[PDB]
RNA sequence: CCUCCUAAAGAGUAACGGAGGAGUACGAAGGUGCGCUCAGAACGGUCGGAAAUCGUUCAUAGAGUAUAAAGGCAAAAGCGCGCUUAACUGCGAGACCCACAAGUCGAGCAGGUACGAAAGUAGGUCUUAGUGAUCCGGUGGUUCUGUAUGGAAGGGCCAU
RNA sequence: GCUGACGACCAUAGCACGAUGGCACCACCUGAUCCCUUCCCGAACUCAGAAGUGAAACAUCGUCGCGCCAAUGGUAGUGUGGUUUCGACCAUGUGAGAGUAGGUCAUCGUCAGCU
């Protein structure tokens, strides 16, 4: 169960650590997640950690 | 009762020759030929044997 | 030897043994019996040899009951070994035994063979026993 | 089965009484249809309206505009009664037809839940 | 509906008549037919499972469902949750449809029958009935069958005792035992 | 012979904390336990642990309740 | 590190004392709304049996709860479906535990969000194990600093 | 007097057996056009209705068959002081569990409806 960061899809860099397994998902998951930068709710994509 | 995802469901005549008996049903089997019935014209099956007819 | 086919924990503490046997203390199954005075722990050997003395007495004319089986384990230790690094195995089985406690009975024998063969297994047994007749109430 | 209606219920019913408002608890059967409000303590009934009224016994009872008058009525007995903020019961009915109909009438009619 | 019309009319009355019952509500009717076809076969090569379906939709004329196992069994090597058998449900006047129909076609064409064991019931009123043979009923086409299933019919009856739940399938002419 | 079982997981000190007819401020733990040994009436809110606390101020009242006779906590405003 | 006993009915309490587990897993196995109730026993029924699936009668849990055990579980915390990302950000009155370092619970406030018709619930999973301080180095942000001044390097602060 | 909704209490409130109830209410019950339902099924849920029945369910009534509750007395344990043969005992305070006599087919609150 690797790491995985998640990025914003606005660039304000604020970033998300969670484990996933890449046996069950080896394709990229997205999210929307709060976004204290923007105080606005946006998707993310994951990124190398 | 859902739409659409049942069976094809319609009239049919099935009659013996043996016992001379005509009954009326709804059943999914459509026959090629028909025979003209007074109240209307539904399609044909015959039956080589009846329950009635049945010991 | 009687001893339980399985338990649930090979191992049991020591324990206290004390007050009187409340329960067991009256007769039911037979018309005669031996009771214990005094506390203790009765071995499976012993149960064994005053059961054969008992039925070696009775020659097949009276039914023995046992009030006894030894449920719990014993735990000793070898020699030549130092005291802790573990708790010993069950080498024997042993009953409690508490003042009053019905032990053995007897039931379709005469009076005075049964008060024999009851000797004898007092004898055997590491207890003070008085005969007891069985009572209604 | 009004024991598994009573069953599914009790989740709603408990969990209005934890937040300790009154209840608009309806009462719905093939023939009339019930409401009325319990105070937060749950044994006490302030105000009820149901199809047993004489305004709307002696006409089409079991309905969902018969349904829409009991919550019309009720609503102008909560205010009539002081209540203005309820929680909503339907008692383990589905949210829908009659009931649906008494909600919306409740709640058009002076009574915000 | 041919059944459904009859039972009402006549086939009530005769029966609370026979079994002189004090009030008319007490007479038996039938709730529901139920429809069974396991096979273990299935949900391992996968290709019984189509074909079941098939026959079973063509004779039932509506659409089963595929349970899904709740145990698994090593003997039988079963997991958990496998669609091992398919089921469906009739009832008023679609089932007294098909009651007719079977009554009609389905039990005459059976070959080597004499009739039913009077001992089918298990004595709480309900009946219970199997086909060997999945060919005998018309809606299935002999020339287009991959294969030869057998299917069990299941008739539940208000009734909670044999004798009255027998009367009311002697009343519809259930073939004599 | 060596039987070799000598481990034991650390205390997590739970059990009552404020018992029946004391004082109650909002927020005090009453009840430490696994699952509801104790369950949560009137003015006590129940956390993720199963812990029992004041929502309320006043005094706290234990009771047996219910169809299932499950003990009770509750915090009276008193 | 976690569970039970030892442990003497608050907490705590030792032995090379008696017994077992942990160094994980899940983007659903979380959230919400709705709905549902298990293991077995007997009877009947094609293959089909001790036991597959179907029907009936009892069945407060004799089942299940990802996993060891204890407690708990019907408003189920167990089992299904629809939509979803609260597995949020800034905190947090007040407590439990505690030598310290730590650890635990927490209503409520503000912003944004999901579900619901709504009152409302949601700051991960029924809880208790699934863990490692500091130093150093790397990375994504930051105007805070910037050895004459403007930069930069390096350093600092937040996240990891 | 009875019926229904929501509660208090959670078996002395339960289970089991028998009886009564259809003017209101309740329940079955009629149909699936419509709203809404089924991983299939109007079973449930939902809608529109009264041809029929209190059969089932439900409510009320009666009992001691089960279950449950339960004394008094005695016994066991036990804090304090003393004694001891280590089992226990004495003074004082406390006092079970089990069992026995016995009790039980609940008691109430708010609102609405028929009488």
């Amino acid at each position: 169960r690797d790491k995985i960061k998640l990025v914003s899809t606005a660039g304000t860099g604020y970033y998300y650590t969670t484990t996933k397994n890449k046996r069950t998902m080896p394709g990229k998951m997205e999210m929307k997640k709060f976004d204290p930068k923007i105080r606005q709710h946006v998707l993310f994509k994951e990124a190398k950690i | 009762m859902r739409k659409d995802i049942h069976p094809d469901y319609h009239d049919v005549l099935f009659h013996d020759t043996n016992a001379d008996v005509f009954f009326l049903t709804r059943s999914t089997v459509k026959t090629k030929t028909t025979r003209e019935y007074e109240g209307s014209e539904y399609p044909y099956y015959p039956l080589d044997i009846s329950s009635a007819s049945h010991p | 030897m009687l001893q339980p086919k399985r338990t649930k924990f090979r191992k049991m503490h020591k324990g206290r043994n004390t007050g009187l046997a409340h329960r067991g203390s009256t007769v039911a199954f037979g018309q005669f019996g031996l009771k214990s005075l005094t506390r203790g722990r009765m071995t499976a050997r012993q149960i064994e040899a005053a059961r054969r003395t008992i039925t070696r007495k009775i020659k097949r004319g009276g039914k023995i009951w046992i009030r006894v089986f030894p449920d719990k384990p014993i735990s000793n230790k070898p020699l030549e070994v130092r005291m802790g690094k573990g708790k010993g195995p069950v080498e024997y089985w042993v009953c409690e035994i508490k003042p009053g406690k019905m032990l053995y009975e007897l039931e379709g024998i005469s009076e005075e063979l049964a008060r024999e063969a009851l000797t004898l297994a007092a004898a055997k047994l590491p207890f003070k026993t008085t005969i007891v007749k069985r009572t209604i109430m | 089965k009004k024991a598994a209606r009573l069953r599914r219920a009790k989740k709603t019913r408990a969990h209005i009484r934890f937040l300790g408002v009154y209840r608009l608890t309806v009462n719905r059967t093939p023939k009339h249809i019930y409401a009325q409000i319990i105070s937060p303590n749950g044994g006490e009934v302030i105000a009820q309206a149901s199809t047993l009224d004489g305004s709307l016994r002696s006409g089409a009872t079991g309905n969902a505009d018969a349904a829409t008058s009991v919550g019309q009525l009720i609503a102008e007995r909560a205010k009539a009664a002081g209540i203005t903020k309820v929680a909503f019961d339907r008692s383990g009915f589905k949210y829908h037809g009659r009931v649906k109909a008494l909600a919306e009438a409740a709640r058009e009619n002076g009574l915000e839940f | 509906a041919r059944l459904k019309a009859l039972y009402n009319n006549e086939l009530k009355q005769k029966i609370k008549e026979e079994l002189g019952l004090d009030n008319v509500m007490q007479v038996p009717k039938i709730t529901k037919i139920t429809l069974n076809m396991g096979v273990g076969g299935a949900s391992q090569d996968k290709k019984l499972l189509e074909g079941a379906v098939a026959d079973m939709t063509a004779i039932a004329g509506q659409k089963p469902v595929v349970t899904k196992a709740r145990k698994s069994i090593a003997g039988f090597k079963i997991r958990e949750e496998w669609p091992i058998g398919c089921k469906v449900t009739l009832r008023g006047e679609q089932m007294y449809e098909f009651l007719d129909r079977l009554i009609a076609v389905a039990i005459p064409r059976v070959r080597d029958f004499r009739g039913f064991s009077p001992k089918a019931f298990d004595g709480r009123g309900n009946y219970s009935l199997g086909i060997k043979e999945q060919i005998v009923f018309p809606e299935v086409d002999f020339d287009k069958i991959d294969r030869i299933r057998g299917m069990d019919v299941t008739i539940t009856t208000s009734a909670a005792t044999d004798d009255e739940g027998r009367a009311l399938l002697k009343a519809f002419g259930f073939p004599f035992k | 012979g060596s039987s070799r079982n000598g481990r034991d997981s650390n205390p997590k000190m739970l059990g009552v904390k404020i018992f029946g007819g004391q004082a109650i401020v909002a927020g005090n733990i009453i009840v430490r336990q696994r699952g509801t040994e104790f369950h949560a009436g009137a003015g006590v809110g129940m956390g993720r642990d199963h812990t029992l606390f004041a929502l309320n101020d006043g005094v706290v009242k234990f009771a047996t309740k219910g169809k299932f006779n499950r003990r009770y906590v509750m915090v009276e405003e008193a």
